[PDB]
RNA sequence: UAAAGUUGCUGCAGUUAAAAAGCUCGUAGUUGGAUCUUGGGAGCGGCCGUCCCCUGCUCGGCGCCGGCCCGAAGCGUUUACUUUGAAAAAA
């Protein structure tokens, strides 16, 4: 309906669910025309630690900073729709890998692991932005990445905090926490 | 003092500190809404300014340039906006 | 310190600064060894047990010594962590 | 420590941790540089069109606004001038220098001042020929510098 | 100028060991830094560190013990065969029993007991006991 | 030759013992900031260990109703480095 997959294959009945609830509040709401043109690639359902589950929507690099404007607006009828769980707005970063020995332009620096892992982390948890990553390396050697979001939009976005570490383990495979840091701003 | 909290400087500490040798550099100015009281437009004003900012629609002079801060001109006043 | 059988053979093994980890030789005179009584929870009386501390003489030299007595106290329970 | 100095200064400009823009602007990317443009045409540097922005106009960086910084928005349309601002403003102060010094032979302070110039000018030639945005054919002589405004 | 950056990190959390420090503060930063001191801590010389990320190079905040006796980099980065890591062990570590010269090779930046068991040579970064 | 760390790459010295150019610019020389892949799939021992995988397109053998799995060529950022291999008179 409104989720154009990325490679020519078909998205499933609960994929093609929610780009019909997207279709839902176009042909209903006032954001109508700020949903015509915003097409969706990929939807998972990605079932956390304890018994919670969250929804993440893969969506076009360009078409991103659309959402951006209309995010907490739009959330809201499609985490309400999908009642206990968190729905999250992340872009499709193609991924290229290290040009090796073996194996052509070059690969640019925003098509590389390190700032797709960073602008995936940017664009995870839109309504408060980043103010300062810290990375725990403990004394095991693995690495424990500390985001500390705006002070602002605490009372807005706590309750994600333990879904948004989640969405980011399952995705990366980096062991995240969201802290909130109160004695600068 | 042997043990200092490197990662924790308590804020008192940390705005005392030069802008560079901040645990995380941060620098020392501010956006200003400098509204004069004859004209009605809110201009937009850098707190280190360096420039004469006049006003567009010539009410008055806004800001004067000095060392750091800039004068704003006596009848103006100013809220810093933030993020 | 141990062979090929696993028998401790060095002919005494050292205290060490409990601040700074220092191995505190036979001679250093300046090296503290405090005793710091602990009290029963309701009465406010010596119980007989004791949190012993060892300072090397280096550390006590520079007079950070107190600060780390006082950080040791306070990890210990024995002093307010509110303080 | 600086080039022709014993000055160890740290008057350094520090950016924030934040790279994204703040929430008041209102002016998009175009418009930014639409007044970009604006400012090129009256005929400014993107040093001078930088501090008029971000004094007038509330825009901190360009480069968080847009994508791109302002050097790289006067090029892409061809209003950058042909020979970087920098080393433009060398030549400048290299000119005034030895006008000054046409009519003051006792003033050695001068000719010292000028030798030090001359060399910041050979240092950055040297690096914009590495960079090719200045012709390999290119080289600045001080009976040619006149024209060089 | 700041030109051997390994240098300036390990020289600083010497000077501050000798001190008695804590914690120190090593403010630029490297990858070459980060894979250093995880190989330290894995001998357990230096305690969990932290690397905290402004958007320029890092500035790293290490826990320290009183293990740590000397850390120091080798500049410049020889080559070393797995014949000649004899001699530098030899010259540049207290005792055979004890302290470990780091040498970044192929398999990557370890020790000298992990590069004669991998069975590859490299070139000596620094060396820690 | 060692002793000579009294030629100092390992490894010396240069405030006063011998020693830093009067000062600065400056080309070859030498040295040069940070940054560009990681998570897991397969298996064993008692949470931790040791292994296989994370480039692609002309000629045939474990097979199949033009191609699928794989074998052998040839193109594959370029070097230093490290490990292996060939080859390197004996005395």
């Amino acid at each position: 309906a409104k989720i154009v997959k990325p490679n020519g294959e078909k998205p499933d009945e609960f994929e093609s669910g929610i780009s019909q609830a997207l279709l839902e509040l176009e042909m209903n709401s006032d954001l109508k025309a700020q949903l015509r043109e915003l097409n969706i690639t990929a939807a998972k359902e990605i079932e956390v630690g304890g018994g919670r589950k969250a929804i993440i929507i893969f969506v076009p690099v360009p078409q991103l900073k659309s959402f951006q404007k209309i995010q907490v607006r739009l959330v809201r009828e499609l985490e309400k729709k999908f009642s206990g769980k968190h729905v999250v707005f992340i872009a499709q970063r193609r991924i290229l890998p290290k040009p090796t020995r073996k194996s052509k332009q070059k690969r640019p620096r925003s098509r590389t692991l390190t700032a797709v892992h960073d602008a995936i982390l940017e664009d995870l948890v839109f309504p408060s932005e980043i103010v300062g990553k810290r990375i725990r390396v403990k004394l095991d050697g693995s690495r424990l990445i500390k985001v500390h979001l705006d002070k602002a939009q605490q009372n807005n976005v706590e309750h994600k905090v333990e879904t948004f570490s989640g969405v980011y383990k399952k995705l990366t495979g980096k062991d995240v926490n969201f802290e909130f840091p109160e004695f600068q701003l | 003092p042997l043990a200092k909290d490197l990662l924790h400087p308590s804020p008192e500490e940390e705005k005392r500190k030069h802008k560079k040798k901040r645990l995380v550099q941060s620098p020392n100015s501010y956006f200003m809404d400098v509204k004069c009281p004859g004209c009605y437009k809110i201009t937009t004003v850098f707190s280190h300014a360096q420039t004469v900012v006049l006003c567009v629609g010539c009410s008055t002079v806004l800001c004067q340039p000095t060392g750091g801060k800039a004068r704003l001109t006596e009848g103006c006043s100013f809220r810093r906006k933030q993020h | 310190m141990q062979s090929n059988a696993g028998e401790f053979v060095d002919l005494y093994v050292p205290r060490k600064c409990s601040a700074s980890n220092r191995i505190i030789g036979a001679k250093d005179h300046a090296s503290i060894p405090m005793n710091v009584a602990e009290v029963d929870k309701v009465t406010g009386r010596f119980n007989g047990q004791s949190k012993t501390y060892a300072i090397c003489g280096a550390i006590r030299r520079m007079g950070e010594s107190d600060d780390s007595i006082l950080r040791l106290a306070k990890s210990h329970g024995i002093v307010s962590q509110n303080f | 420590g600086r080039m022709h100095a014993p000055g160890k200064g740290l008057s350094q400009s520090a950016l924030p941790y934040r790279r994204s823009v703040p929430t008041w602007l209102k002016l998009t990317s175009d418009d930014v540089k639409e007044q970009i443009y604006k400012l090129a045409k009256k005929g400014l540097t993107p040093s001078q069109i930088g501090v008029i922005l971000r004094d007038s106009h509330g825009v901190a960086q360009v480069r968080f606004v847009t994508g791109n910084k302002i050097l790289r928005i006067l090029k892409s349309k061809g209003l950058a001038p042909d020979l970087p601002e920098d080393l433009y403003h060398l030549i400048k102060k290299a000119v005034a220098v030895r006008k000054h010094l046409e009519r003051n032979r006792k003033d050695k302070d001068a000719k010292f001042r000028l030798i030090l110039i001359e060399s910041r000018i050979h240092r950055l030639a040297r690096y914009y020929k590495t960079k090719r945005v200045l012709p390999p054919n290119w080289k600045y002589e001080s009976s040619t510098a006149s024209a060089l405004v | 100028v700041r030109m051997n950056v390994l240098a300036d990190a390990l020289k600083s959390i010497n000077n501050a060991e000798k001190r008695g420090k804590r914690q120190v503060l090593i403010r630029p930063c490297s990858k070459v830094i980060v894979r250093f001191l995880t190989v330290m801590m894995k001998h357990g010389y230096i305690g969990e560190f932290e690397i905290i990320d402004d958007h320029r190079a890092g500035k790293i905040v290490v826990n320290l013990t009183g293990r740590l006796n000397k850390c120091g980099v080798i500049s410049p980065r020889f080559d070393v065969q797995l014949k000649d890591l004899e001699k530098w062990q030899n010259n540049l570590l207290p005792s055979r029993q004890f302290g470990f010269i780091v040498l970044t090779t192929s398999a990557g930046i370890m020790d000298h007991e992990e590069a004669r068991r991998k069975h590859t040579g490299g070139k000596i970064l620094g060396f820690f006991f």
